């Protein structure tokens, strides 16, 4: 007659499940982010940086001591809110490597529902190199026109904006080759010194969660 | 006591109820199943849909005794206790349905308009507590008829149940309440909630314009299907109560509106049949889940 | 002179291929062509272990065939009672990116690891009932893909840095390293005698290792893609490997060849986990198409399917008494079948 | 055992043409996307081209568009790179990289570290 | 260039792998078959034990 061991195991289960309800409440309020690059002071195997915007918690993960082969450990990040993809906009063809990596992340069967926040950085060097090379890597540039639905920022010639928007279109070609509504690419423009980057990530995460909620609440 | 013309009352209101039962039992069962599948995936909306389908199932279950009653030119042919219980369900339910429609509206508004903000208010526990509170407040605020008389044998050969000609005063004020709180308040909240959902969807970047159009169509469909089917009954009810409060000593309005009144009742049931259609089968995931479940059930029961 | 070494390597592997073909007398299909089929293996879900918040990556049974350890990416290690469905321990981890877990054959320790590159050992039996981190084995320069206890003081760890390691837990030091793979190692499997383990990597090769000598005895090829799962046959003279090429393969140590291929035309997803039954007659394989298949290891016939998971099957374990099989999935549920 | 043998390299005058060939063995060739990857003398691995399992979807890096062309013969388990109007910028070691898993639309195979499903390469000098 | 030690260790491992004692695959297959035959009764998954001996039902 050892009902004592059974009731003790059920009491232990009760304590465990109370703690599981509380840490579930904490888990659903935190939004995981993957920082994939080509920022550490913006605001081991993996580094973690916690932020807070409008009382919302964000956990960003950048991969540290891992080998350049990604096809196995990139399946761990299929449930993150978003993958943040940082491209140095431009001695190898690093832009085409970035495009290839973005195509692999985009068409992976496990990241098929993970939206990407794209950050096209290094636009000061991009500007001073455009004025002065990119058309040694992309032949369609010498016959490319800046779109009309483009922001007319004060001070910069059509040349640097042409380069920026050509690279953004190179990424949006991959991003729209799918055409299925399951995950989105939010392209943004980054500089050397910025402050609205966290705001952009927060807004894009709000958009991603809102789309997920439209799907979950039978409204789509 | 005053005159009442029952030309179509023994045809239209029964015919409708028959169509409503026949279509709404399978659809409300499938809707309850899909809502249970959702709540077992940890989704509040499933809790609210479950309560909606339960209210509608009850209403459909008590319809046979109403088609029987209407086939008798409004003759109760039962006892007063049956009259009390079933007539109490015949109206309380119609309002419990509107309240859970309001609950689904506000839940969707919280999810889409303010994601990242209200998590406590979006837990299944909170959904269950709110559903219990809704049932309690509705069944307690519409309990006044249970403390009165409900079977009446006018000299006109119609044994009325829960309906008297002319009416009393307490039923006039209960009618004012049922029109202005119990109908117009949840409907106004639904309108405001779906207006907010539409502006938030306008602010969306990851949603194609087509999808936006589809969402707008769904929202307008919900609002309009509630209004088209509950507004005639309540304008007639409010007119009756106002003319009565104005001059209880008069039966011209009852004579001229008695045949439209019960037609209006029949029109409300359409909501009970309508609810499951929209909130279950307009969507992809619920249609897929119910198709899978039905095909499996039939197939491996045939074995 | 690099060309000279490449020529020598090509001639040596040609010699290896000829020596292998000189031993391929009769296919296993021809020797098991007269043995009786096992029929239809119908298993039923007896337990559904709920409580994990995120996808399950790892699952290990205890040698008592009753207790389980599961690792989920929410950051928890849960110790289950399979009979009563109760939770015995819930261990919060420092890093939530756990990829593997391992229950000690004594029942006193549990290990886990992942994208932190650290094998954390937890004491399950402390004088105050607390679960503590006994040791943190650091030294791997890539993610930790598999952990397996040799005893209470030795553990073997596979890594994404293409190397396996044997650790002394009390000292926290790396006694011997096992190099030779070219891609990141995915799974390990210890022999029943704990003198040999087999390694499966992302280069379509499996290597046999001497735990004491620290050297590679044999290298097995035959897969077309990354090997995701490996398991010793109960005798210890064979092992099964599952790859991303939608194929499981039976190899044999003493023949140094592949004996059987487990593939079907309509299976076009990678194998995530393989395990043998107690007799070694059945081969349970977990697939990316959300279910597990049951193969007749001797006749290459499909004997059953374990459907019931709505996401990718990641984990698959059979009890040491052979009574039940456990399945983990990315839908955050553990199921036990019989 | 997966092998990929590349042949056809050599020294070419600036402006000439070559035809690299990749003989595959040890896997169902028609199940995988194949690539051509380059490695300049003092630079890392650069992607060059990409052909689908059937041969319908074809992509090149920008610096080689119009000049290079890729084709495959699934019946002979061979991959071809026809190079035209070669420049001294094309002097490198050309490897034949197979994508890791079959029936997929993604590849991770330009790693300077050891990628497994990649031959030892042929040298093209201009 | 730097792969000299890699290639020489590759040929060393290959020449250590080539010189081992291999048995015919018929004998190995017979051994696997014999193990499966000798342990078929002790397998609850091949031969399901009655419900009175199942700890999960
Ligand atoms: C996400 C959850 C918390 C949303 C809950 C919204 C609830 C609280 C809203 C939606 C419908 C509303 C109810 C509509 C009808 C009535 C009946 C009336 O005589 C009293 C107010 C009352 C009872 C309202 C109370 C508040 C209410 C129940
Ligand atoms: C007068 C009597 C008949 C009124 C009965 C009202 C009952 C049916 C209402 C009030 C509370 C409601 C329950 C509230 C909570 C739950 C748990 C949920 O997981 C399933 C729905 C369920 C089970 C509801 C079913 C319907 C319910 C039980």
């Amino acid at each position: 007659d050892q009902r004592n061991e059974e009731k003790a195991q059920r009491e232990a289960n009760k304590k465990i499940e109370k703690q599981l309800q509380k840490d579930k409440q904490v888990y659903r309020a935190t939004h995981r982010l993957l920082l994939l690059g080509a920022i550490v002071k913006q605001m081991s195997g993996i580094f973690e940086t916690k932020f807070q915007v409008d009382k919302v918690n964000f956990h960003m993960f950048d991969v540290g001591a891992q080998r350049d082969e990604r096809r196995k450990w990139i399946q761990c990040f299929n449930d993150v809110t978003a993958i943040i993809f940082v491209v140095a906009s431009s001695q190898t063809n690093r832009l085409q490597a970035a495009l290839k990596l973005f195509d692999s992340i985009w068409n992976n069967k496990w990241l098929r529902d993970t939206s990407v926040i794209l950050f096209l950085n290094k636009q000061d060097l991009l500007a001073e190199k455009v004025l002065a090379k990119i058309e040694d890597y992309f032949p369609e540039f010498a016959r490319y026109t800046t779109p009309e639905d483009a922001t007319p920022e004060p001070g910069e010639d059509p040349r640097v904006t042409r380069a920026k928007y050509f690279i953004r279109d190179e990424f949006l070609r991959i991003s729209t080759a799918s055409g299925d509504g399951r995950h989105y690419c939010y392209p943004h423009f980054t500089c050397a010194v910025d402050t609205e980057n966290i705001r952009r990530v927060f807004n894009d995460c709000r958009d991603i969660i809102q789309r997920m909620h439209l799907r979950q609440y039978e409204l789509l | 006591g005053c005159h009442v013309d029952s030309r179509v009352d023994h045809l239209f209101p029964p015919s409708l109820y028959i169509f409503v039962i026949g279509v709404g039992l399978p659809t409300n069962c499938l809707a309850l199943w899909a809502a249970y599948r959702q709540v077992q995936q940890r989704n509040e909306l499933g809790v609210y849909l479950m309560n909606l389908s339960i209210a509608d199932l009850l209403y459909i279950c008590t319809l046979p005794l109403w088609v029987d009653y209407f086939l008798h030119h409004d003759n109760w042919i039962h006892g007063p206790g049956s009259c009390k219980l079933f007539g109490f369900i015949f109206y309380t339910n119609i309002y419990i349905s509107i309240a859970f429609l309001c609950c689904i509206s506000v839940d969707r508004y919280l999810a889409v308009a303010h994601p990242l903000r209200f998590a406590r208010l979006r837990r299944v526990k909170t959904a269950v507590a709110v559903s219990s509170v809704v049932w309690a407040t509705e069944l307690g605020a519409n309990s006044a008829p249970l403390f009165h008389d409900e079977l009446f044998r006018d000299r006109y050969n119609h044994t009325f149940c829960f309906e008297k000609f002319p009416m009393e005063g307490w039923v006039a004020w209960m009618n004012l309440y049922r029109v202005f709180v119990g109908f117009l308040f949840p409907w106004a909240l639904m309108l405001l909630s779906y207006r907010g959902i539409l502006r938030a969807v306008r602010g969306s970047v990851s949603t194609e314009r087509q999808e936006k159009a589809k969402i707008k169509r769904l929202a307008l469909s919900l609002i309009a299907i509630v209004l088209v089917c509950f507004a005639p009954y309540h304008v007639l009810l409010l007119s009756r109560s106002a003319i009565y409060l104005g001059r209880p000593w008069d039966c011209g309005f009852e004579e001229r509106v008695f045949s439209a009144y019960h037609s209006s009742l029949a029109f409300t049931s359409l909501n009970c049949v309508a609810d499951p259609i929209l909130y279950c089968l307009v969507n992809e995931g619920a249609r897929s889940d119910v198709a899978k479940a039905l095909h499996n059930l039939l197939r491996f029961l045939a074995s | 002179e690099l060309d000279q070494l490449r020529q020598e390597a090509e001639q040596l592997k040609n010699q290896i291929r000829d020596a292998r073909k000189a031993c391929a007398d009769a296919t296993l299909s021809q020797i098991t062509n007269n043995i009786d089929p096992v029929g239809r293996i119908q298993m039923r879900t007896r337990r559904t272990l709920r409580g994990h918040l995120a996808k399950i990556y790892a699952m290990h049974w205890g040698t008592d065939s009753r207790l389980l350890v599961s690792a989920s990416q929410d950051g928890k290690l849960i110790i289950w009672d399979s009979y009563t469905t109760n939770k015995v321990h819930a261990i919060p981890l420092r890093s939530s990116w756990v990829m593997t877990c391992a229950y000690a054959p004594s029942g006193n320790y549990v290990a886990c690891g992942g994208l932190d590159n650290i094998c954390s050992i937890y004491n399950l039996k402390t004088r105050e009932g607390n679960v503590r981190v006994s040791r943190e084995l650091a030294g791997h320069t890539g993610y930790l893909s598999c952990c397996r206890f040799l005893d209470d003081n030795q553990i073997v760890t596979s890594s994404g840095d293409t190397t396996c390691a044997l650790w002394d837990i009390e000292t926290g030091q790396q006694t011997t390293t096992f190099t030779g793979h070219t891609g990141d190692v995915m799974s390990l499997s210890l022999a029943p005698d704990t003198r040999l383990f087999v390694s499966g990597a992302c280069d379509a090769s499996a290597k046999l290792w001497d735990v004491r000598e620290g050297m590679c005895r044999q290298t097995f090829t035959g897969h077309e893609s990354d090997i995701n799962a490996i398991c010793f046959f109960p005798n210890g003279n064979a092992f099964a490997t599952g790859s991303d090429d939608a194929t499981c393969r039976l190899f044999d140590l003493r023949a140094d060849q592949e004996l059987m291929t487990y593939s079907h035309d309509n299976i076009i997803c990678g194998i995530t986990s393989v395990s043998f039954s107690k007799s070694g007659r059945l081969l349970l394989a977990g697939y990316d198409d959300f279910n597990c298949n049951v193969w007749d290891a001797l006749k290459a016939d499909r004997a059953g399917v374990l459907a019931g998971h709505d996401n990718r099957v990641s984990c698959l374990g059979v009890t040491d008494d052979g009574m039940a099989v456990a399945t983990g999935s990315w839908d955050s549920f553990l199921k036990i079948w019989n | 055992q997966v092998q990929l043998q590349e042949s056809g390299g050599g020294l070419v005058q600036p402006g000439g043409s070559l035809r690299l060939s990749c003989a595959a063995s040890g896997f169902t060739f028609s199940n995988y996307k194949m690539n051509w990857v380059r490695q300049a003398p003092g630079k890392g691995l650069e992607w060059v081209s990409d052909i689908s399992q059937s041969g319908a979807s074809i992509s090149y890096t920008g610096s080689v568009k119009g000049r290079f062309t890729i084709s495959r013969d699934n019946a002979k388990n061979t991959l071809y790179l026809q190079m035209n109007s070669l420049k001294p910028e094309d002097t490198a070691v050309y490897y034949c990289a197979r994508c890791p898993a079959p029936f997929t639309r993604d590849c991770f195979d330009v790693t300077s570290t050891t990628y497994a499903y990649r031959g030892q390469g042929t040298q093209v000098t201009v | 260039t730097a792969s000299i030690a890699q290639a020489r260790k590759l040929v060393e491992q290959l020449k250590m792998e080539a010189n081992i004692d291999r048995i015919k695959v018929s004998k190995a297959a017979a051994d696997l078959m014999a193990y499966c035959e000798a342990h078929a009764k002790e397998d609850p998954l091949l031969t399901p034990v009655p419900a009175s001996e199942n700890p999960f039902r």
